[PDB]
């Protein structure tokens, strides 16, 4: 990836979290499990859902069609009119798969983004209270019950505590 | 110890999609805008049929080419569908003059009401009955186009025609009309008594005078003789004259303009199919809610757009592995 | 404790800008790049003033219908504005041949000298002063286009015409003349004795022959005569040569080609406005530094790029909030 | 943002500072005070002038306009003509419309990398000598008077110090 | 104390890219893709030489002015080269009927083999080896368009003509005639004696009927008189008609048209250079793998796409300090 | 650069190297030397070799050329087959140019991108063993001869190891 979070500094991706894109795996005193981020996971929804609109509103008006019939005399002008249709056809087409593949890499550096984003939404958090294990985890120099994980998911965690 | 992990979604998806710096990618979510199916059908454009000349052309249909009496007095229409090479054409051979642009004139209309404009009971001093041939065979006998008249003399006379008509219509009028080029001074003078003919035209617009042209050509149908063809949009209001002393093919129907919107001519081998579209194309009929499709670049309808590619998927989630 | 913070610029801008992934984005700073507003004005381009024809046609200004006298020698243009259906056109209906050629030659033209090329004294043997109509009425009275003469015969005769014209000038000279259809033979030797006619046109590169048609047409400005006109380029050292036994309405004056450069025809119903510009478009003139305006695709001058949008607008700054 | 910082770690914009797009809020034994960072402010300054002339200049030789005349028998080759000029038009204005947005976004992603690399050279810089708040902000392990302060902002900040 | 750096590459690269942010930026290595050279001459195309008309055009070569000799029987060609204004053309003034649909036809045409349609020896009843004239010269002496006979009368008559051709060959046929203008009713019956005359051509698709039109014309090539060409396409099995009565030129030689294939006409005044290409423009060949050139519009063969830049260079490294 | 690495954090290039576009240079007990990243160089030389595959190959159906000629009363046609022959050419040339731009700013910070991410591979596996000197260096806590260099080159340094 272009921001070193997806496939990079976190190897691989979790096939067990399925309430959306990014998200968090805690392990502590009450047990394990998955929960998903979604203040990221919706923004990135809106993100990729204007990006899509965005993309089919642009190119409404484009190149139309309409058949023209010339006779045996006319082929100069026949010619032209095949050259130019076929002439915006080409740009047009160009101009989509262009457009496709540059969004495409935005997009995929763009999940990139908001993961090592997320990464350092805890790291920011848990500044002293915690050690960097990385590989996309976090572990603790206390103990982060369930209530506390909740405090750095929702991002009010709290600072004022001790660390050794 | 207690800890926390950040990490991302995966799943068992194996939809790839293509980057300028990586090709096939695996992603999580992806999402195709590419319409690549249509239903091989040709059928209406939102309830209304499209008129399907079969094995006649725009001129057998117009003229009335006896084979074409399927369409005598068609009923409105979304589009028109013709043959690459409709084999019931000009069954007396000749030309079509202006052909293209009465065409192009064809795709924005939707609707004609043929009327009569001229009985054949008034051709009072010429045979009106008389003008039929083997190249235009109806039913195993001879026959001609049936909108227009191939009039000859009667009594060895042609008196010459000063004939007009007022369009009183609210409508613009096609009006069609033609002239007979002979092989010989002989055929000249055994169809229309008078040896140096010519046909005169006019209307507001219209400064017209035509003279036969005797040549020896090759038989087409049957025929070395041609039959030349003319039209002309006739305002509300306005007239048209006619005079002429011989080889003269006299209107007898004509067609009011009762319909104008979008329309078009397809080339099309394909015959009806009994369905119903928004967006039709020569091939086949399309029924989707992608932004692009590459079926046919001559669509009709409300349509996606057209482009070469034979693939256009986005990605939506994020790489997969 | 003593510490220090890094952040970012804000302020009270309501300003927007989208994205492809959000719209409606409120940013600090941003740069308006399209034009919306032009002065509704037709304006001089660069100092110089456009032709304004009136209610005057092009055909109507260069055959010189007697009701556009106001542009008997026109002044260098640089563009001109021509109505959409300008009132006072062919006087004495017909037509006028590669009107639309023609047209398109003026678009490259910014000044005509209009020369006598062909006095109306040298008609020794017709009459030159006789070719007036009631559909071309100047106050009151008959009249006819001024830069050519309707010739009629003198003492019940019409003597076959050769004469011709050697363009000695360095300019390309623009010439025109015409031919009129009676409604009949009456009318015919009436006008001009002989009743089978003909022009002949000849340069370097003209070889023409006109005959005039006899019909009956309906009245149009109370006329079932038609004039039909003809022009050509007459290049320096070439001549021009006429040979006609009737119905020749020959040329009296002729426009030297003067200054060529880049120029048009603005289809507008808008009068002179009386400012100055350096880019006009058919609806209003624009001043701006924009690289993009909306106003109309038709631009004549050094303005900014057409464009479809509504709204364009590039972000400088970052998001404000 | 892509890069985490603007509306990110940093939650906020500073109505206070007027001079700059970056800069710096400093709270010592002297007192309180924005100060902007010339040196990322006027490169960032450089870009976006370029960013905008850039745009201007690549559509200076767009299509133009000119009128055509066409008779009654003509319909065919006076629909062309209007077909490929309505067809330049859509792909110029798609073209305009499409470039607009896509740097829109870069140029917005070019300012939150610009802060994000500010904080760096700054957080690069007062390496063990000072805590990093999580928020944007610095706390130091020594006393940064005025002098003290301008050395970080200009990049000549002197590590050969103690710091507990 | 241990330690590692993590860096990146320099070196000593002067090459510079342009960014949408920064121009002229100085990186490790780039990749031009934009070909800027051209050899400066016209080669053959993968081995066929191109025919290079010299100071012909395409009427005098067809035709056969006897100017232009050096192309009686031309071989295979890969394109055609034509002057922007050739010397050699019609040497007897006039000009060729649809010819910019002729040599719009040649440029999907690789070979001819003319053959003789019509032998001289077959104009029993007409002068087949008096049409000449000064206009014409060859060698000093007067001549003609070689693969057409100007024939004119035999002993004060000229028996009105029925010739006829079918084409038995399996390829199209090129067919050229044409019709002599005079300046007057003297030279009329001088050339034929028929005072009034015609030219009528058929075939399956063909209803010409042609009269010469007589006129006071300015002297071309020392000639006041005018030569118009026609031609037609022949196909396989089908025949031409022709009936004249005089000012008929009639065709001796046509063109089997042996090889269709993609050409073009390319306007150059650059002469043949005894090299060979894969790519061709009107000023010089091109021998490149970049995927781009800007070297002309107009090209022919395996080629780089045309761009108006003068610059285009990718980035492939990094930036260097 | 956009990732702040490339003439950034890390001041200038090495001169040295000459092996790859990304690499090392470690100073121990056993000497000095250079040493190019294969793995990260290799995967940037796939990726611009691809982007410019990608260039040559979305612009092969361009527009093509033809001549035609018109006589001397087929002016309009004439201008209309010039005005649409000028108006690809515009198009195309602006597609070009525009491409080229735009690329060739993705590719310089995609190389900025490789540097920061393997500047952080190293951080990331020397965590508490080592102390960032914030130039893109790296000072041992402890002795790494040239087998354990090996092992942050290649991804497999080991830290169980003490640091103090
Ligand atoms: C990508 O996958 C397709 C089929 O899914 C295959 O045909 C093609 O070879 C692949 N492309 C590349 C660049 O390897
Ligand atoms: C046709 O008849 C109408 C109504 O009777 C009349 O007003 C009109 O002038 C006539 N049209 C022409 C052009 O003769
Ligand atoms: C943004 O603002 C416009 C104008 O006020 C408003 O009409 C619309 O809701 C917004 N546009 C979109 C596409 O959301
Ligand atoms: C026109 O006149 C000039 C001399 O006055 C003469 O040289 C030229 O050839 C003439 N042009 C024609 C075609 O008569
Ligand atoms: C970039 O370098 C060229 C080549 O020397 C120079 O001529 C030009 O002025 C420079 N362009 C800009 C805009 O800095
Ligand atoms: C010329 O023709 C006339 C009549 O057509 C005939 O009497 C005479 O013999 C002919 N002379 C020649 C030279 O054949
Ligand atoms: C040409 O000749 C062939 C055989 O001689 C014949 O079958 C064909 O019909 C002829 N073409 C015409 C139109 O006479």
């Amino acid at each position: 990836g272009l921001f070193g979070a997806i496939a990079g500094f976190i190897e691989g991706g979790w096939q067990g979290m399925v309430d959306g894109w990014y998200g968090y795996h805690h392990s502590n005193e009450q047990g394990s499990g998955y929960a998903a981020d979604k203040e990221s996971t919706q923004k990135a929804i809106d993100g990729v859902t204007n990006k899509v609109n965005s993309i089919i509103d642009k190119m409404n008006t484009q190149f139309e069609a309409v058949g023209r019939e010339f006779n045996n005399l006319e082929r100069r002008i026949e010619n032209l009119n095949k050259k130019m249709e076929d002439g915006f056809l080409d740009v047009w087409t160009y101009n989509a798969e262009l457009l496709v593949l540059m969004e495409n890499e935005r997009t995929l550096d763009f999940h990139d983004s908001n993961v090592k984003n997320l990464y350092d939404k805890v790291r920011l958090q848990l500044r002293d209270n915690a050690k960097e294990l990385g590989n996309g985890c976090f572990e603790f120099y206390h103990r982060c019950d369930n209530e506390c994980m909740e405090s750095v998911r929702n991002g009010t965690y709290d600072y004022p505590q001790y660390s050794e | 110890s207690d800890q926390i992990c950040i990490g991302y979604h995966a799943n068992n998806s194996t939809e790839q999609v293509d980057t300028i710096m990586e090709k096939n990618v695996t992603v999580t979510h992806a999402q195709d805008i590419l319409e690549k199916t249509h239903n091989g059908k040709l059928c209406d454009l939102d309830g209304v049929k499209p008129l399907i000349l079969r094995d006649c052309s725009v001129a057998g249909w117009l003229l009335g080419n006896p084979m074409c009496d399927e369409f005598l007095n068609v009923p409105e229409w979304s589009y028109i569908v013709e043959k690459i090479n409709p084999v019931n054409d000009l069954c007396y051979p000749g030309n079509f003059n202006d052909y293209e642009e009465l065409k192009h004139l064809l795709s924005r209309i939707n609707h004609f009401e043929k009327i009569q404009i001229i009985p054949k009971s008034s051709w009072s001093d010429h045979e009106a009955s008389s003008g039929v041939s083997s190249a235009c065979p109806y039913q195993g006998r001879s026959s001609f186009f049936r909108n227009v008249v191939w009039l000859i003399k009667k009594n060895n006379t042609y008196p010459t025609i000063k004939r007009s008509y007022n369009n009183t219509n609210q409508e613009d009028l096609l009006v069609l009309w033609g002239i007979h080029h002979p092989n010989d001074a002989a055929e000249q003078t055994r169809l229309y008594q008078n040896p140096t003919t010519y046909i005169s035209v006019g209307t507001s617009t219209l400064n017209q005078r035509l003279v036969p042209k005797l040549a020896t050509r090759s038989k087409v149908n049957g025929q070395s003789g041609r039959m030349e063809f003319f039209w002309t949009i006739l305002k509300p209001n306005d007239a048209i004259n006619f005079e002429s002393n011989g080889n003269f093919i006299a209107p007898e129907n004509a067609y009011k303009i009762v319909k104008k919107g979008d329309s078009t001519i397809m080339k099309s081998e394909l015959e009806y199919g009994n369905c119903n579209t928004k967006c039709q194309t020569p091939i086949g009929a399309i029924n989707s809610s992608m932004p692009f499709h590459n079926i046919h670049p001559l669509t009709i309808g409300e349509c996606p757009k057209y482009v070469k590619s034979n693939r256009l998927v986005l990605a939506t989630g994020l790489r997969n592995s």
